[PDB]
């Protein structure tokens, strides 16, 4: 459809990309007995290959003129499962990491030896902050609105 | 002033050998000389400009003379597809008989070189058909170079020196440049294309002896002065026109056809004439803008001053930005270099898509050379622009006059700029490398269907908006109902849509997942290079590690080992670091272009379209595969025409590797070595009768960095020029 | 047929009307506002230039509104430009619409 | 100058601690001292020192 | 031939002159910091550019600054 | 090539003699104290 | 330059241009 | 008072006619900018007030479409008029000539005025009925502004409808509305 790519469950080049690999695996397989560890491993590999090729066609990815999936990172509603759906969860996880790290730094900074608490972590406080870091957007936006997110008296100097 | 450098005392009193080196280095820095004033400097710039023009024209005349004397231009004119253009002849007393038999190809009687500079097609297009014309051009260029030398000497005599206040007349200089040097020159070129080029393309000879006799249009100059201008676009040449003969040629001199000539696969001459006429009129009109001495015209200072938006969003606006650019030569040099380096990449990107010369795009080994040449020139120029911006900031910027204008607020928040450039470069590099390595692992484990292939939907949509009908987007120029389509339907789209929808030329080649990744690598390269250069130019006046850098100058080695270590801290060192990234970015771009076009010319575009999405494909299908005739240029079984390249190639490597010698090892080892070498020379008989004058010392620090960078760059350029010429011309696509 | 001697004279007359009558105070005030190109604080002539001198022998006029010869030249150039831009267009006939 | 144990913010443009805070130690009250105020910071500089002396007109924010 | 400079922030640490391996920097009476001492560079004709002086002054940025200038035999550190 | 005896006259006079004399002249100009 | 005298013309013109460049260089120094 | 209860900025104190306190973007923060903005708004309002009947009338009387009423170019001929009789002096070049010259003269006349009051409220030969002599005047300014802003919004609606529904005018859209109010509405171009 879009970008001149056909869906993968109709691509006549995907069939070859499957059957050639299957036949290679079977050529490897025919060097043992059907009741030996190499044969079991190879049959498992073949079943995994079939299960993989019978999922891309059902998902809705568009293959190319060479029989290979192509990702439409465009915003297309028929393809949200390629970029934006995993991208949102990644952004969630990364904001989580950053927010809990920032909060740990903020809390440690007001102590006796803050430099000591950075080579020797204090696991109770760090764990508390990691736990509380689940609702980080509702906290980051709240700190932005309340004017608590940024400083103004930065210590940069240039003569 | 009593020794080799007479423009400096510090180098004169230098007993060491360094006096020689730093005499050749600081030979063109007229500003930092002894007893320099603002009126000797400008006149020296003027005379050096005249000398440079003389050298350029002498080079061009030499090219003309050597193609006329030893070349086979006349033979090439009548068969531009089954003959090779000869650059010049070779006379090497070290040659052997097989080398003479190998390099005697073409039509020449001895051994010769083959011109990969594309001058043959250029000269043939503009209407040169005989060695006599080339010789006439050569002698005329000798004459004009002699005239430029005469003027350069003249304007240094005391009676005729211009004053420093004459140079700073920016209004009149810009007025005259814009009007004359651009518009009148384009008008003269239009006249030549109309009189000599287009008729010689139609078939009829037109030279000086019959200029006033043969008119370029059956009804010349009548319709022009009567406003009936369409008469000059009545009947153009058809698809059956043979370039050179009159077999199916029209009589129109100006038109707008678009697309390529079906035979030569290049743009229409009448189109170039019309374009030059249009831009000539545009430039002539745009000339009369600034007040010279006639009452009307602008004051280019009050224009700058008048553009402070109310609300203080960017401070005092452009108030004061006139004096800085006028008095400081480095500001003008940086602006000139940047604006020149953008268009010297524009020409590279355009000349391959729309070949402007007859029978170009069929010399598969010439277009590659032209593109690579111009892109490397553009890279060096873009680096020089930032270098001179940094020099301006160091030695020409006055923080009191530039009080709160935009130029001061750029220094006011430079940390944010450097931080965001850092973030962009890190993001691009992380993700590009991640995707490339993921595809590499996926291809390594025998499962090519699990790699992240991303279709470049934005660029494909743009191409569809230009009239391409491969992706079926049908937007704004593939749509038959869009007003943009109906507007240009009568004028040029019949040719433009025809050329762009032919998948055999370089006009908007198709793109897939392999182009996406390379474009992102190019973005990463650009971003890192500008990051280095901008960091240098901004922290050239001072940083927290060294907040007096302006007092030490542009290039200084370091500030000692103290304070943790301040090696490699100057802004010249920022430029020296950025040169590497510039070379790397240009190498990526040229690799991409050359592989794409090799695969297009061979016939299997589906090898690049499928083996570039991973990184071993670049190393095996491009570098290792296309090197089979290069290294076989000579062997224990003989040698062939590529042998020279097979030498040069290896040569490159050597020089390149030698660069490392100057970049890894530093001075304190070599000086302690020279100190015992001198002992060994002094304490030997029969060899202490001789004696050195200049005390031998190791190269300086910045000098070592400079020599290392020069070796690295020369090797990088040579081992790729050799490869791109041998792998292509050895196969011709 | 597109006759010329009347269309370009009408264009030149229209733009000369516009220059002499309706835009002359605007033009004069805008010229006086940004008077002379200035380098380092003083004009080119006073900074020293035998060639940055205005030519009053060419500017001495007598029109009650101060319509010197260079104003006539400029407004007539614009008039000829618009006149030929009109002339070249009405000779083809097209349909470049929605 | 300022009081002992007072938290002042620096204004010396070529200082590592520019726009940073520090507590005074002991300001010398001699007649001809050019930089009597002594302030110690909780972050060393590139050289490793944390104490430095300024003039009273060169640093004050409270 | 390098140019040494001593700005009026020296607290009289005397380390600059202790570190310089050429007998270039010397102490001088100058009231104003604590002990009426200051540095002084009378013998700049012998400085090689060692920058051991700058690596010792525990001042905010620095109080003794070396600027590398014209090169000679003494400043190049040559023995041949 | 019309002459064909000039390349045997010039490259020996431009790759051997020209550097041989200009290097000597420049060495005399460099190693002099005036 | 398919002729013979034309090479001599080119040579003498190059020599004149060389003398001009020599004078210019002397003036620049 | 565009938001009951909300305060006003330091420059929107409600003295001016038609002033309610609408400035969320903070455009009139600068005095001379506000002084120019008031006159520009008055000019736009008067032009839109003139334009609205000029589009609503000829579609029902002269049978135009206000976008085909300008289509007669690029094709020699056209130049329809009120009864439909062709205007013989309506050739595009010689009509654009005077359309340029007259408006240029009028604007270059209006531009020459130092008084802002006389700038946005000229009077004299522009009030040849004594409507603003000494009677209720601020009320007249308020009526003028309240009609002008409505006319501006109406013309913006004109220009967006003529684009969403090509080849038609803003009067057949009323008949489309009253043909099925619950199916023919903006929810078609917004939500396709
Ligand atoms: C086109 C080439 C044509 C053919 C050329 C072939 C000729 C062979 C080359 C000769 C090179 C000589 C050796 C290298 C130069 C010596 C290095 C050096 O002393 O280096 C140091 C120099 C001199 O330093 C100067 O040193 C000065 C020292 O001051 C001296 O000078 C002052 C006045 O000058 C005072 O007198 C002072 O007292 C006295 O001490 C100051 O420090 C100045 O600030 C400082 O600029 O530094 C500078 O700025 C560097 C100046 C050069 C900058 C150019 C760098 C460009 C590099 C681009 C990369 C090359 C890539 C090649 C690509 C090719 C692809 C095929
Ligand atoms: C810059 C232009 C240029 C260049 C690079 C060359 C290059 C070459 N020429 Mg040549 N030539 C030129 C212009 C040029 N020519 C012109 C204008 C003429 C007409 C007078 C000739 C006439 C000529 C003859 C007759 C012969 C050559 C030959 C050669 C080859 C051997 C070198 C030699 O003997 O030169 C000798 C050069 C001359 C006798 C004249 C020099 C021409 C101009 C004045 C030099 C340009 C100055 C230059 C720009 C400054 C360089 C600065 C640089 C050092 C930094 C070599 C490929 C020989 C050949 O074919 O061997 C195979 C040979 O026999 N040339
Ligand atoms: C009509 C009047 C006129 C003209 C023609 C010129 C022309 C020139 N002036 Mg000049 N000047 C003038 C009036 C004029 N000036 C006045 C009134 C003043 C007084 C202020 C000056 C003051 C002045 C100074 C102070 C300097 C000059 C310089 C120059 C030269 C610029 C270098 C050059 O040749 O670039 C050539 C550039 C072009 C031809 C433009 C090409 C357009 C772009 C950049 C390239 C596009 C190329 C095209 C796409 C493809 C062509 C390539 C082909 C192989 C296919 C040039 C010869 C400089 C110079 O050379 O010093 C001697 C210089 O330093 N001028
Ligand atoms: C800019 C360079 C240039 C030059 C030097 C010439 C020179 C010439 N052209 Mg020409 N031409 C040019 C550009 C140029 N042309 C272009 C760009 C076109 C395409 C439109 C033409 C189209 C053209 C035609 C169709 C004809 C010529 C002809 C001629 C010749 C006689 C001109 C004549 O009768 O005077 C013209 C009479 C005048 C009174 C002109 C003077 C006033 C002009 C407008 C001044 C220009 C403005 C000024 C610079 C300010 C002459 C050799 C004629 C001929 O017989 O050639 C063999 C001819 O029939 N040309
Ligand atoms: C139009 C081209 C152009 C011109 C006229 C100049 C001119 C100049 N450059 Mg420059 N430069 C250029 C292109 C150019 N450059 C490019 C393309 C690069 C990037 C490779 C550089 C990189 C460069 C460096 C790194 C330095 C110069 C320096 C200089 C100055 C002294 C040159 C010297 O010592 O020998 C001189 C004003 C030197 C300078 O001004 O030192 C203060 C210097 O250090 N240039
Ligand atoms: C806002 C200003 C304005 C502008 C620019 C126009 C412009 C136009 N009107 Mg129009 N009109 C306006 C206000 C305006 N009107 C007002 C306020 C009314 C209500 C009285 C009308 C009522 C009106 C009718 C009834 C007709 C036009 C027509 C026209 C067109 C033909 C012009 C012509 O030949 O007549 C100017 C010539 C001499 C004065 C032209 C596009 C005609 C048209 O487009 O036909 C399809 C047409 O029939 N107008
Ligand atoms: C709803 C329509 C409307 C209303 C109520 C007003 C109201 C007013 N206008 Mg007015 N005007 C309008 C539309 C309107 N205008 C349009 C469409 C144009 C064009 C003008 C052009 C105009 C001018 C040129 C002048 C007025 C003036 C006036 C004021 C006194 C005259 C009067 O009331 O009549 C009053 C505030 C006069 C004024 O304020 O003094 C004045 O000089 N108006
Ligand atoms: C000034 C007030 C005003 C009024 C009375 C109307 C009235 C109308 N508009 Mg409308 N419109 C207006 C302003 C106005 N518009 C403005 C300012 C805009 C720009 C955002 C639009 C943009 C707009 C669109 C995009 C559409 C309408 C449509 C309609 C019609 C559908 C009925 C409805 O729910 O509304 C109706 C005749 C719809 C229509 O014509 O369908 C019948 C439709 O598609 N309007
Ligand atoms: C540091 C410094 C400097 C330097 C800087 C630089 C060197 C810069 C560069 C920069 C650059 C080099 C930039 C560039 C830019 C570009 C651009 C900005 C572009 C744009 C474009 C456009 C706008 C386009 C558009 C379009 C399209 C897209 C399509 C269609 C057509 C058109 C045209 C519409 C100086 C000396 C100044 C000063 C001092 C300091
Ligand atoms: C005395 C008097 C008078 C009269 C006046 C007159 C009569 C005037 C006229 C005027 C005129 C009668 C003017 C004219 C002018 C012209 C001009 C100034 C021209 C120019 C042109 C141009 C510049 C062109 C250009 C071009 C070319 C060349 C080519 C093509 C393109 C173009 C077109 C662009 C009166 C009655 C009022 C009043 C009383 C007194
Ligand atoms: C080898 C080396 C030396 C010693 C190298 C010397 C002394 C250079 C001299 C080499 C010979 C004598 C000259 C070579 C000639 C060239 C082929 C061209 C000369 C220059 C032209 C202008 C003629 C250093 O001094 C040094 C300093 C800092 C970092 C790295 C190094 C380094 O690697």
């Amino acid at each position: 459809d879009v970008a001149g790519l056909t869906p993968c469950k109709e691509s006549k080049g995907f069939a070859k990309r499957e059957k050639q690999e299957i036949k290679k695996l079977e050529s490897r397989l025919k060097l043992y007995a059907p009741d030996s560890a190499p044969a079991l491993a190879l049959n498992a590999t073949i079943e995994k290959t079939k299960r993989r090729f019978a999922f891309y066609g059902n998902e809705g990815l568009l293959c190319g003129t060479d029989g290979l999936p192509h990702l439409i990172v465009d915003g297309d509603q028929a393809h949200l499962g390629e970029f934006v759906y995993p991208g949102l969860v990644f952004l969630y996880i990364a904001g989580w990491i950053g927010w809990v790290g920032r909060a740990y730094l903020i809390d440690v900074r007001t102590s006796k030896k803050p430099t000591e608490k950075e080579i020797i972590i204090d696991v109770p406080l760090a764990l508390r902050i990691m736990s509380k870091g689940l609702t980080w957007p509702v906290a980051a936006i709240g700190e932005l609105r309340s004017g608590k997110l940024v400083e103004k008296s930065a210590n940069i100097t240039v003569s | 002033a009593s020794r080799f450098p007479k423009f400096s005392r510090g180098l004169s009193q230098d007993p060491t050998t360094r006096r020689i080196w730093f005499g050749i280095a600081t030979a063109h820095d007229f500003e930092s000389h002894d007893d320099m004033t603002e009126e000797r400097l400008y006149q020296k710039i003027f005379a050096s400009h005249f000398g440079q023009l003389a050298i350029i024209f002498l080079w061009t005349s030499g090219n003309l003379f050597h193609v006329a004397w030893q070349g086979n231009f006349e033979a090439w004119g009548q068969d531009p597809l089954h003959v090779r253009p000869i650059a010049h002849a070779i006379w090497d007393p070290h040659f052997g008989q097989p080398a003479v038999e190998a390099f005697t190809r073409g039509g020449a009687s001895g051994p010769v070189n083959i011109a990969y500079s594309g001058v043959y097609q250029w000269w043939y297009t503009i209407g040169l058909r005989t060695n006599q014309d080339l010789y006439g051009g050569s002698i005329f260029l000798l004459f004009v170079s002699a005239l430029f030398l005469i003027a350069g000497w003249l304007h240094l005599q005391p009676k005729w020196k211009p004053s420093v206040s004459w140079f700073k007349n920016a209004e009149s200089r810009l007025n005259h440049h814009l009007s004359g040097l651009f518009g009148v020159s384009s008008l003269a070129w239009t006249g030549h294309l109309v009189h000599v080029a287009i008729p010689e393309s139609r078939g009829e000879h037109v030279r000086w002896n019959n200029l006033l006799t043969a008119l370029p249009h059956p009804q010349g100059l009548g319709p022009f002065f009567a406003g009936q201008w369409n008469v000059y676009a009545q009947n153009p040449d058809s698809n059956s026109h043979l370039f050179g003969t009159s077999e199916g040629a029209g009589t129109a001199i100006l038109t707008f056809l678009g697309g390529f000539h079906p035979q030569t696969q290049s743009l229409w001459l009448t189109d170039m004439a019309h374009h030059h006429l249009a831009i000539a009129v545009i430039f002539i009109i745009a000339g009369h803008m600034y007040r010279t001495n006639f009452g009307i015209g602008h004051s280019m200072k009050e224009i700058l001053e008048a553009h402070t938006p109310p609300g203080g969003r960017l401070g005092r606006g452009h108030k004061g930005l006139y004096d800085t650019i006028n008095n400081s030569l480095h500001f003008q040099l940086g602006l000139a270099l940047a604006s020149l380096g953008v268009i010297t990449s524009l020409v590279a990107q355009h000349m391959y898509s729309l070949p402007p010369y007859a029978f170009l795009a069929q010399d598969f080994t010439t277009q590659a050379a032209l593109y690579t040449h111009h892109q490397y020139i553009a890279g060096f120029i873009m680096t020089g622009a930032f270098a001179h911006g940094a020099i301006f900031f160091i030695r020409d910027y006055n923080p009191e006059q530039n009080k709160d204008n935009v130029l001061a607020r750029m220094l006011e928040h430079k940390e944010a700029i450097i931080s965001h450039l850092s973030w962009a470069s890190l993001f691009l590099g992380f993700h590009t490398l991640g995707l490339y390595v993921h595809n590499d692992v996926m291809l390594a484990f025998g499962t090519p269907e699990k790699q992240i292939l991303i279709e470049p939907v934005f660029a494909q949509w743009i191409q569809s908006a230009h009239g391409k009908a491969l992706y079926g987007f049908d937007v704004l120029l593939s749509s038959a109902d869009s007003p943009a389509f109906n507007a240009g339907q009568t004028l040029w789209l019949p040719g433009w849509l025809d050329a762009i929808n032919n998948n055999s030329n370089s006009l908007f080649l198709t793109i897939g997942p392999g182009d996406f990744l390379v474009h992102h690598a190019i973005a990463l390269g650009l971003h890192t290079t500008t990051l280095i250069l901008v960091k240098g130019a901004l922290d050239a006046r001072g940083s927290k590690l060294m907040p007096d850098k302006k007092e030490f100058g542009y290039s200084f080695p370091c500030d000692g080992p103290g304070r943790g270590g301040t090696c490699d801290i100057s802004a010249w060192d920022a430029f020296y670091l950025a040169v590497f990234w510039m070379l790397n970015t240009i190498g990526w771009v040229t690799f991409y272009w050359h592989w794409k076009h090799i695969t297009l010319w061979q016939g299997n575009v589906a090898q690049f379209n499928e083996s570039s999405t991973y990184l071993m494909g670049w190393l095996r299908d491009y570098l290792w595969l296309n090197s089979s005739q290069l290294i076989n240029g000579y062997n224990p079984f003989g040698m062939n025409s590529l042998s020279v390249w097979a030498w040069m190639f290896l040569f490159g490597h050597l020089v390149w590797a030698t660069g490392f010698m100057f970049l890894i090892s530093w001075r304190g080892y070599w000086q302690e070595l020279i100190e015992t070498l001198a002992w060994a020379h002094e304490r030997t008989p029969l060899a202490n009768l001789v004696r050195w004058k200049d005390k031998p010392v190791a190269l300086s620090i910045v000098q070592a960095r400079l020599v290392g960078l020069a070796h690295f760059s020369v090797g990088y350029i040579f081992t790729y020029a050799a490869f791109l010429i041998a792998s292509t011309s050895g196969k011709f696509g | 047929e597109a006759n010329t001697a009347l269309t370009i004279t009408l264009s030149t007359g229209a733009l000369l009307f516009l220059g002499r009558f309706v835009f002359l105070p605007f033009q004069r005030d805008n010229v006086s506002r940004q008077g002379l190109p200035v380098q380092n604080g003083v004009t080119h002539f006073d900074a020293g230039d035998s060639r940055a001198q205005e030519v009053t022998s060419f500017l001495k006029t007598n029109d009650p509104a101060g319509f010197t010869i260079v104003d006539v030249l400029a407004w007539g150039a614009l008039g000829h430009a618009v006149g030929f831009f009109i002339l070249a267009t009405i000779n083809n006939g097209y349909n470049p619409q929605f | 100058g300022p009081k002992r144990g007072s938290i002042v913010k620096v204004l010396r443009r070529e200082s590592y601690w520019f726009n940073d805070t520090g507590k005074v130690v002991a300001v010398d009250q001699a007649p001809g001292v050019r930089y009597p105020v002594v302030v110690r910071f909780d972050k060393v500089n590139y050289a490793g020192v944390s104490t430095n002396n300024y003039s009273p007109d060169e640093l004050e924010a409270a | 031939a390098h140019s040494v400079k001593i700005y009026d922030t020296c607290i009289g640490c005397t380390q600059c002159v202790r570190a310089c391996p050429t007998d270039v920097l010397e102490m001088v009476p100058w009231d104003g910091c604590k002990a009426s001492q200051i540095a002084s560079a009378p013998r700049t004709e012998d400085c090689v550019g060692c920058k051991r002086c700058e690596s010792a002054c525990p001042t905010d940025f620095l109080s003794v600054r070396v600027y590398l200038g014209a090169e000679t035999t003494r400043s190049m550190g040559l023995a041949y | 090539m019309t002459a064909s005896y000039l390349p045997s006259i010039f490259v020996p006079l431009i790759g051997l003699v020209f550097p041989a004399i200009t290097m000597a002249s420049l060495f005399i100009y460099i190693e002099q104290d005036e | 330059s398919i002729s013979d005298s034309q090479i001599i013309v080119a040579l003498v013109s190059a020599f004149i241009t060389g003398i001009l460049a020599l004078r210019l260089g002397k003036s620049l120094y | 008072e565009w938001l009951p209860g909300n305060p006003r900025p330091s420059y929107l104190d409600g003295s001016a006619p038609g002033d309610f306190g609408f400035d969320p973007l903070g455009l009139g923060e600068v005095p001379e900018n506000l002084e120019r903005f008031k006159e520009s708004e008055l000019i736009h309002a008067r032009w839109a007030m003139l334009a609205v009947p000029g589009v609503l009338i000829p579609e029902a009387l002269g049978y135009g479409n206000w976008v085909s009423a300008q289509k007669w170019a690029a094709t020699p001929g056209g130049q329809a008029t009120y009864l439909g009789n062709p205007v013989p002096w309506g050739n595009l070049p010689v009509i654009l000539a005077i359309e340029f010259l007259a408006i240029a003269f009028a604007e270059s006349q209006r531009n020459g005025e130092p008084d802002p009051e006389k700038r946005k409220y000229p009077g004299g030969a522009f009030d040849p009925l004594g409507f603003s002599k000494g009677a209720n005047l601020e009320e007249l300014k308020l009526k003028e502004i309240k009609n002008g802003r409505l006319a501006l919004v109406a013309f913006l609606g004109f220009a967006v409808q003529a684009i969403a529904y090509p080849g038609t005018g803003p009067l057949e859209n009323l008949k489309t509305h009253l043909a099925d109010p619950w199916h023919n509405t903006i929810a078609h171009v917004i939500i396709p």
